[PDB]
């Protein structure tokens, strides 16, 4: 699960 | 000679309130008054949600009634304004940047609707998250007693300065373990002044993607840190890419602080106002590094076209239309020349959006595409 | 209620402090016997004061605590910091029937009235003033023009 | 045929057999309950009767289903002496609040009430609640709503 | 609700 | 309700 | 899996 | 069978 910011 | 809370409780008391708000239902919590003359009390999204009416009594027992400011359910923080107020007690608010592990905390809401009830504890520990992964949480952890109502409640130091705001608990039963959660007063700080400036939650991004920091992956990577930001790639456009960025970086910092997760560094900038300036702290090859950076959103352009005027008063013309957007949805190639819409002349974007602000039915646009002269239809 | 040893010998009577001198934010230690385990201290606060509405009918003035407090704790010591009483535990708020930090104890000065009519009378005679009456909130202070939003109104 | 109804005070009895309507014949009582359920009250209409083979004729109006404030009538009592109330009806929201007959108000909200005018100008303040002080008797007693 | 002890 | 002192 | 309050 | 006037 890649997190975005 | 005995010591007791009193001396700070009888002062802080009035500071914090007790809602009531009202498939119709009637909920109840908490929240604290953050300017005593606008009236404005801080509470939890999920408190006021859905709400018609807003009730708020005080300390003393007044009632006012409350109206919607500004609302943010990814990170759970509402603001509402009490109309009316009469004199009305402010709360101190501390920086919670300093708050240690240990620290003694006082806990302050409605449980259950019995009224304001204080109960104590400590800081069992800082940074927790991963009850809901979509959230923006950085939660505090302390041992106080919280229950159904304490939600939006206040959590001071002992010297009555605001640190966290009660919101969540872990219970397997619903009722309290010696578990609960408060957002650090710092982010409330950031949230509430976006509410009260914009009315909602100008939320800025940096265009990265990554992933935790664990002891297994800073083998692999020849890490020294076991904990922190991983940056999995850098988007282009971004002001990370824009300030040197890479992928395979590793942040240990912010702005001085180090890092417990990337969940909770996370939360801190999903609340920090678009365009703050910040200094990281970055690991790339086992050498220290240090950035400033600027957060980012994530002629006049309307609705999804960029466009700019040609010539002299000869038309705005569609500079660029991304596929896929609002104005690419009704053709509008790359390149149209608008010279009227609606059987009115349009010389510049000025006589477009002074028809735009008409906020017509319908829109007719009198484009020319090529050497020809067609029509196209909006809303 | 109010119990006699018989053949008292070699006991220990607690020193009773004036209740209506408490105040939010003093520290509290609850004494009592969980679950028949023994006698068990746990240390908490005054939460609040005043607390009634578990039963309207009784005679309620509850201090709230967030000492813990377990079924066998009735009948329990609530004490200061010196060790005079100031309360009497009596029922939690449990949904689950395990403590979440919310006891309610009756004032030592309630109990102090309580048990010296039982010490010469063995029971309580129950005097009235003759006055009915309902609590204030602040809309009834408007209509009224009083300024105090909480109290004790006067029907008749 | 209920008490106090128009078409008791008109003359009509149990076991009559209405067979018209102003002179038209009617097909139904459920086509007659959808007509005057449509007509404006105090409609004057006409109806056609049958008792024993005889054919009876009676005139109608329609009916409702000193001031009256939420299930509670009154009216006023000497000159600026109060409002008398002169009887309560028990399970409606008047006497709900515990009200008899024969209670006279002197004033309510801090504001004096001498008549029903100055009632209906403390109605039109809207007051979330409304503090009555009333006399039952030789009592000076207070009675309160919403 | 309230329970007792 | 009424309650009585 | 998880609550709030 | 019971319906008002």
């Amino acid at each position: 699960c890649y997190r975005k910011l | 000679q005995m010591p007791s809370l009193a001396p700070m409780l009888e002062k802080v008391m009035p500071s914090v309130v007790s809602i009531n708000v009202e498939q119709k239902f009637m909920a109840l919590g908490s929240g604290v008054i953050i300017d005593a003359d606008k009236g404005y009390v801080v509470t939890n999204n999920h408190v006021v949600d859905n709400a018609t009416v807003i009730k708020v009594q005080l300390s003393d027992g007044r009632k006012f009634d409350a109206k919607m400011v500004g609302k943010d359910p990814r990170s759970d923080i509402a603001l509402i304004q009490i109309q009316n107020p009469k004199n009305l007690t402010a709360i101190k608010m501390a920086d919670s940047d300093a708050l240690r592990v240990g620290d003694y905390t006082v806990a302050i809401g409605n449980p259950f609707g019995l009224g304001e009830t204080v109960t104590s504890g400590i800081v069992s520990a800082l940074g927790r998250s991963g009850l809901n992964a979509e959230n923006y949480e950085n939660f505090i952890q302390t041992d106080a007693a919280i229950n159904r109502g304490n939600a939006g409640g206040a959590l001071v130091n002992l010297n009555g300065e605001l640190i966290g705001i009660n919101t969540a608990i872990l219970a397997p039963d619903g009722g309290n373990i010696g578990i609960g959660f408060a957002i650090p007063s710092n982010m409330v700080k950031n949230l509430t002044s976006q509410m009260v400036e914009y009315g909602q939650v100008k939320r800025g991004e940096l265009g990265i993607m990554g992933t935790e920091l664990n002891s297994e992956l800073a083998k692999a990577m020849k890490v020294d840190a076991q904990r922190g930001a991983f940056v999995s790639q850098v988007l282009p456009n971004s002001s990370a890419a824009k300030a040197g960025i890479k992928a395979g970086d590793v942040i240990t910092s912010l702005n001085g602080k180090p890092i417990s997760s990337f969940a909770a560094l996370r939360a801190q900038v999903g609340t920090m106002p678009v365009g703050s300036k910040l200094t990281l702290g970055l690991l790339r090859d086992g050498k220290q590094v240090n950035v400033n950076l600027e957060l980012q959103q994530s002629f006049n352009g309307i609705e999804g076209a960029e466009m700019s005027n040609k010539g002299k008063d000869q038309g705005v013309v569609v500079n660029n239309v991304k596929t896929g957007t609002p104005a690419a949805q009704i053709g509008l190639k790359k390149g149209d020349v608008i010279i009227g819409a609606n059987q009115q002349a349009v010389k510049n974007i000025a006589e477009l959006r002074k028809v735009l602000d008409s906020k017509p039915s319908v829109l007719a646009l009198n484009i020319q595409r090529g050497d020809s002269t067609i029509y196209l239809l909006m809303q």
